[PDB]
């Protein structure tokens, strides 16, 4: 069976807060496709065969 | 049928194309299925309060 | 959007039928715990942080930004004054100080 | 009683393939976005979760629309009460109106 993920249970309180006092950068790749192939057909040479 | 099926054979590979056709729509909806609802990460839970 | 976490910026590379780009981005690391209120009893006056939140660490308060422990002493310049102590909910005693 | 529409296209060779996804599965992500909504605001989208009451959480909103967090932390229990009814008159409309 496909496993959502981890199981996590926030500490909520009525005046609990959590506030980091450290941070990391980070870097991701996203990759996208732009343009596709320009092709071409000769209907006629490709129906007929001359 | 037999020869309806010979017939299509003759005819080539539209079949092919459909059925290619549907398996990448159905697993496109797959992947829109899970693409707008599995972005967090963690199961998080409610408190009892 | 652009990247997962605070985006900075983005770095454009090519590619073959298409582009890839290179999110910068700033993500919190290290949280820790603390004890907070909405508003701080001042001589009968409410105290509203002006930028950031209160925090205790069991003995003292302090003002510090959202995004990283800054801790500082809470005085006139980063808070302001609206009604007094018998509305808000939550509300703690402490002495504000003023230069 | 007859023949339906769904067994003569099963017949016919037309299936319909299962979801990948169950509804409890789907019901299971909505549930756990909720939960974090709800206990950390917006964190939980940049990083890890930190926990935040949610009268200030609420602030954090007003502070982001434009609005100074004293009016929140002054009108609670009427936003409160303005936010139950709204989300009851929802139910009540899902529960009338099918359109
Ligand atoms: C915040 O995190 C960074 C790294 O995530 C910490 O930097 C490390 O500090 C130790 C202690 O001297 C060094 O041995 C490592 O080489 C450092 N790493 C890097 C990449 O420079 C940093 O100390 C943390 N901040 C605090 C206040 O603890
Ligand atoms: C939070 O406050 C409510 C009412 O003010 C109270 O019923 C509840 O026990 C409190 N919870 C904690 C953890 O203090
Ligand atoms: C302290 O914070 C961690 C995560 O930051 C949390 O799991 C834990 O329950 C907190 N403990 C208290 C006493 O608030
Ligand atoms: C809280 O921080 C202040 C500021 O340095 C410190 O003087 C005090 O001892 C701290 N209280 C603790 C650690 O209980
Ligand atoms: C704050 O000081 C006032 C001054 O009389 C007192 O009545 C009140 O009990 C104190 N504590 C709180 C939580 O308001």
């Amino acid at each position: 069976t496909m496993s959502l993920g981890a199981e996590n249970s926030v500490a909520y309180s009525n005046n609990s807060i959590a506030i980091p006092t450290n941070f990391t950068i980070s870097v991701t790749t996203e990759i996208l496709p732009v343009s596709m192939t320009k092709t071409s057909v000769d209907c006629t040479m490709y129906i007929c065969g001359d | 049928s037999t020869e309806c099926s010979n017939l299509l054979l003759q005819y080539g590979s539209f079949c092919t194309q459909l059925k290619r056709a549907l398996t990448g729509i159905a697993v496109e909806q797959d992947k829109n299925t899970q693409e707008v609802f599995a972005q967090v990460k963690q199961i998080y839970k409610t408190p009892p309060i | 959007f652009c990247g997962k976490g605070y985006h900075l910026m983005s770095f454009p590379q090519s590619a073959p039928h298409g582009v890839v780009f290179l999110h910068v981005t700033y993500v919190p690391a290290q949280e820790k715990n603390f004890t907070t209120a909405p508003a701080i009893c001042h001589d009968g006056k409410a105290h509203f942080p002006r930028e950031g939140v209160f925090v205790s660490n069991g003995t003292h308060w302090f003002v510090t930004q959202r995004n990283f422990y800054e801790p500082q002493i809470i005085t006139t310049d980063n808070t302001f004054v609206s009604g007094n102590c018998d509305v808000v909910i939550g509300i703690v005693n402490n002495t504000v100080y003023d230069p | 009683a007859a023949r339906d529409l769904i067994c003569a296209q099963k017949f016919n060779g037309l299936t319909v393939l299962p979801p990948l996804l169950t509804d409890e599965m789907i019901a299971q992500y909505t549930s756990a976005l909720l939960a974090g909504t709800i206990t950390s605001g917006w964190t939980f989208g940049a990083g890890a979760a930190l926990q935040i009451p949610f009268a200030m959480q609420m602030a954090y909103r007003f502070n982001g629309i434009g609005v100074t967090q004293n009016v929140l932390y002054e009108n609670q229990k009427l936003i409160a009460n303005q936010f139950n009814s709204a989300i009851g008159k929802i139910q009540d409309s899902l529960s009338s109106t099918a359109s």
